[PDB]
RNA sequence: GAGCUGUAAGCAAGCUUUGAUCCGGAGAUUUCCGAAUGGGGAAACCCACCACUCGUAAUGGAGUGGUAUCCAUAUCUGAAUUCAUAGGAUAUGAGAAGGCAGACCCGGGGAACUGAAACAUCUAAGUACCCGGAGGAAGAGAAAGCAAAUGCGAUUCCCUGAGUAGCGGCGAGCGAAACGGGAUCAGCCCAAACCAAGAGGCUUGCCUCUUGGGGUUGUAGGACACUCUGUAGGAGUUACAAAGGAACGAGGUAGAUGAAGAGGUCUGGAAAGGCCCGCCAUAGGAGGUAACAGCCCUGUAGUCAAAACUUCGUUCUCUCCUGAGUGGAUCCUGAGUACGGCGGAACACGUGAAAUUCCGUCGGAAUCCGGGAGGACCAUCUCCCAAGGCUAAAUACUCCCUAGUGACCGAUAGUGAACCAGUACCGUGAGGGAAAGGUGAAAAGCACCCCGGAAGGGGAGUGAAAGAGAUCCUGAAACCGUGUGCCUACAAGUAGUCAGAGCCCGUUAACGGGUGAUGGCGUGCCUUUUGUAGAAUGAACCGGCGAGUUACGAUCUCGUGCAAGGUU
RNA sequence: GUGGGUAGGGGUGAAAUGCCAAUCGAACCUGGAGAUAGCUGGUUCUCUCCGAAAUAGCUUUAGGGCUAGCCUCAAGGUAAG
RNA sequence: AACAGUGGUAGGAGAGCGUUCUAAGGGCUGUGAAGCCAGACCGGAAGGACUGGUGGAGCGCUUAGAAGUGAGAAUGCCGGUA
RNA sequence: CUCGGUGAAAUUAUAGUACCUGUGAAGAUGCAGGUUACCCGCGACAGGACGGAAAGACCCCGUGGAGCUUUACUGCAGCCU
């Protein structure tokens, strides 16, 4: 995917379009990546023996990958993303600025 | 009049504009595009064909 | 098929042959010499190239319907009586060919 | 190039930038059954022998490999029987076997229903089916041809000839071919005379056989003689002999790179939508993304890329290799053949005037002063040289793989099968053969409280929506209910219709809506019939599905173009 | 009782055309196959213009068919009817 | 305008309605598409609108084109339910 | 048969489904004229609904089939020569 875990990231759409937040999961397989504190979800969980007491749990809850753009090093604004190779390894790159993202 | 490559190329990705030679020239082709726009070439190739 | 009555065409007699070596020829009459100007060798080529004639067959037969008007040796394979009459009255050549 | 340990949640235990998962090339492993092949067997099981190995004191046990049949080649034995041969034994074989793609191809065998308005000749049809053989194609193929010209020049396939010629209980029907126009193009090798060498029958200077050379045909060619001439330029593994190597180029089997807007603002759960502005474009294919995106993502155009295996082409290498003339002394030029009788079959052609091709049976030529064909046959002329073989391409088809397309389907459709379907189920078996798609953008899949044993529900919460809460988008009708405005217990009813008070409403505002005491009139619908309310037929109801189509010919009308021409 | 044999133009029958997988004057399955059906049934929107026949002849024909008769549409002839 | 005509089975002829798809043009639609439900609207018929509810993403209109183009009966087929 | 539990089926155009005499495709719950009849069930009986079931086996028709027969026709196997 154009972004992975790590990665500080815009909302380019959505409830949290706007929003800036570390990717803190990708899943490749669905196109999904889970970023912190967008797309908050109040999940109900029964009293389990890993989790005792229940309750409802404010948590992230994955958004589509399409719907985030790393940040240009320079600017600060939502960039899409090229590939150089520096020192024989491929280095993702803002196309906004040219500097490397990772 | 003769298959231009630049022109083709660079006319293909616009919506409604089709570029055809002297001899590609079909009904539905001008029927269907408002404008027509022929080249002196092409109208003297075009000319030798149907008169 | 009449229902059992004994059909039309079974009730009729089967009559003649077809001849094996039956010439059959792209007859030309009088008035179509006419679009020749006087002075043409009216050839088989030439009736068929100008498309006077659409196909050759046996050979052109020149037939003596209409008029001619023209001085022209008519080259053909056969003429009928007045055809090789009317050639030859109007100034021209009717020649076998 | 950062996640990963599949469906598949979940905990668990782990792996991974010291490069995992994942993708492609080449390898390795690959139980048992199955041709199944050590022997047996009711497939997926059982039981062996012989080597070697593990194990035991030894028996018993275990492991690995070999051990089918037929065929080919070689060697060793060699019966009755003397030599022999049959037979037996052993060794070497990437030798065969079986499968399938329900297709295409070539053969062997070969129906019937049906049509003929019956039926037997005939048709259906050399079809279906069974069987054998293949091959990527097959078959055919280099004139004993077509023909009737100041000819053509292997075969195949397409157009045309032509629904013609013809065949035909001259019925039903069946139905060419050549010429002409195209696709594609390519030609060759033997047998024989003869020569050389060797072998075994000496038939005793003859004959037969096996190798190599020679040779390849038609107004004849070859042997044979002559004089020439070549022995390495030309050819080649697609026929024309047959193996192999390298190099270079272009493809295939993974990939890489890749322009431009989160523009502002408005609705909204969300903006890809509206409105107002930009920009890219060899890229406005496509799919995805919270509603419809060239500019968000995956991509697309363009341009690149392969260690390995593989396809094609090219070049070299390599390998192989004389081909022209003149003479007619003799010799050679496909024999149980051609052909014929008899009996069949195939030819469009049904025994006919019946050529031509093939099969069985019997008879049986000529052999260059020769032979065949030109639709009985003869003569003349013309064209050709059988009884040996090989041969690419144009042609057919698609189980597959890759990319794509559709005035094709959209869950009773489209495959039988969108889903764990040739499943479930049915049948002893061959075999028959279903039904069954949709929560949401995201599980955020309803913590908690309450009634209940549970199921189920009512709140609460999540969500844009829960009357989206699990055969969970929409949610028709039949059918089943609850409530009640009008009517209804003296009435005789195809149930409506027209007339009509009363009561209850109030509209797409109309000489309105609902109900209907009572009066008049009135025997459903369909089919089939001379005639049906029919005591004839059909339908329990509702829903879905369910019947003059398409192709190629013919003809007529209309239309259009051109017109004694029109059209390919 | 168990294990076997005979198979459909066939088997088997102390014979009934009996029996051969709830099938028998010729089993069952698949195919030819959408056999054929001069027979029965069915054949789906609307309005308008016009509107029959149930007869003759022939027919292995009689509940079928063909030609004629009668209907319809168009173009002519024109004014015959 | 005038005059005359307009029952109808088989059946001939004509003019139309509606359905799906396509083309072109022009539109609608999250400020709510199709579908569904209801109504006292409109047209000579087939049929067509409008309004409200449900629905939650598609769809008309015009002209032409193409058809798997219209069901109440087949002891029709499948499903559902009496 | 009554009560509690469970709960089919054939059939079925829609039915508010009398009687008599007549009428009519000639045998009417449904047509005409009369006669009679308050509304809803439950247990019984079968006269009718030409009741249900099964596209009459009889009969006829089809230029439909099948099995069988023979000095029907045309063939074939076998057998003899
Ligand atoms: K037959
Ligand atoms: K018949
Ligand atoms: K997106
Ligand atoms: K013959
Ligand atoms: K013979
Ligand atoms: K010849
Ligand atoms: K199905
Ligand atoms: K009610
Ligand atoms: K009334
Ligand atoms: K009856
Ligand atoms: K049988
Ligand atoms: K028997
Ligand atoms: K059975
Ligand atoms: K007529
Ligand atoms: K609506
Ligand atoms: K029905
Ligand atoms: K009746
Ligand atoms: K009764
Ligand atoms: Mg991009
Ligand atoms: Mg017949
Ligand atoms: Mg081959
Ligand atoms: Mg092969
Ligand atoms: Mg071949
Ligand atoms: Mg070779
Ligand atoms: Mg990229
Ligand atoms: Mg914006
Ligand atoms: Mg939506
Ligand atoms: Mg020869
Ligand atoms: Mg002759
Ligand atoms: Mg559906
Ligand atoms: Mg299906
Ligand atoms: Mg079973
Ligand atoms: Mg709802
Ligand atoms: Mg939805
Ligand atoms: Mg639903
Ligand atoms: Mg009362
Ligand atoms: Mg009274
Ligand atoms: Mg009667
Ligand atoms: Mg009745
Ligand atoms: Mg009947
Ligand atoms: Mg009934
Ligand atoms: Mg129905
Ligand atoms: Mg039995
Ligand atoms: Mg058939
Ligand atoms: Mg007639
Ligand atoms: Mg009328
Ligand atoms: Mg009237
Ligand atoms: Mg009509
Ligand atoms: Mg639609
Ligand atoms: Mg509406
Ligand atoms: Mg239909
Ligand atoms: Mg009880
Ligand atoms: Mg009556
Ligand atoms: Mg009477
Ligand atoms: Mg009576
Ligand atoms: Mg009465
Ligand atoms: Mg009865
Ligand atoms: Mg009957």
């Amino acid at each position: 995917m154009h972004v992975k875990k790590g990665d500080k990231v815009m909302v380019i759409s959505g409830k949290d379009k706007g929003k800036q937040g570390t990717i803190l999961a990708a899943f490749p397989k669905k196109d999904r990546v889970l970023v912190e504190g967008v797309n908050m979800v109040k999940k109900h969980s029964k009293p389990t023996q890993a989790n005792p007491q229940g309750g409802i749990s404010n948590q992230e809850a994955p958004i589509h990958v399409s719907n985030v753009m790393p940040l240009d090093p320079k600017t600060g604004e939502v960039t899409r993303v090229g590939y150089k190779v520096e020192d024989g390894k491929k280095v993702r790159v803002a196309k906004k600025s040219g500097q490397v993202l990772d | 009049a003769d298959a231009n490559e630049a022109v083709a190329l660079s006319a293909r990705n616009i919506p409604g504009v089709t570029v055809v030679e002297a001899n590609g020239i079909n009904v539905l082709d001008v029927v269907n595009h408002e404008k027509l726009l022929i080249t002196k070439a092409a109208v003297e190739k075009v000319e030798e064909v149907l008169a | 098929f009449e229902g059992g009555q004994m059909p039309l065409f079974q009730r009729l007699p089967k009559r003649g042959f077809t001849n094996i070596n039956r010439k059959e020829y792209a007859v030309v009459n009088l008035d179509k010499l006419n679009g020749f100007a006087e002075g043409t060798e009216v050839t088989p080529e030439l009736l068929l190239e100008t498309g006077v004639i659409s196909k050759l067959n046996a050979g052109v037969k020149i037939l003596g319907n209409g008029k001619l008007e023209k001085k022209l040796t008519v080259k053909a394979n056969k003429f009928s009586a007045s055809a090789k009459e009317a050639v030859e009255a109007a100034g021209g050549t009717a020649e076998v060919i």
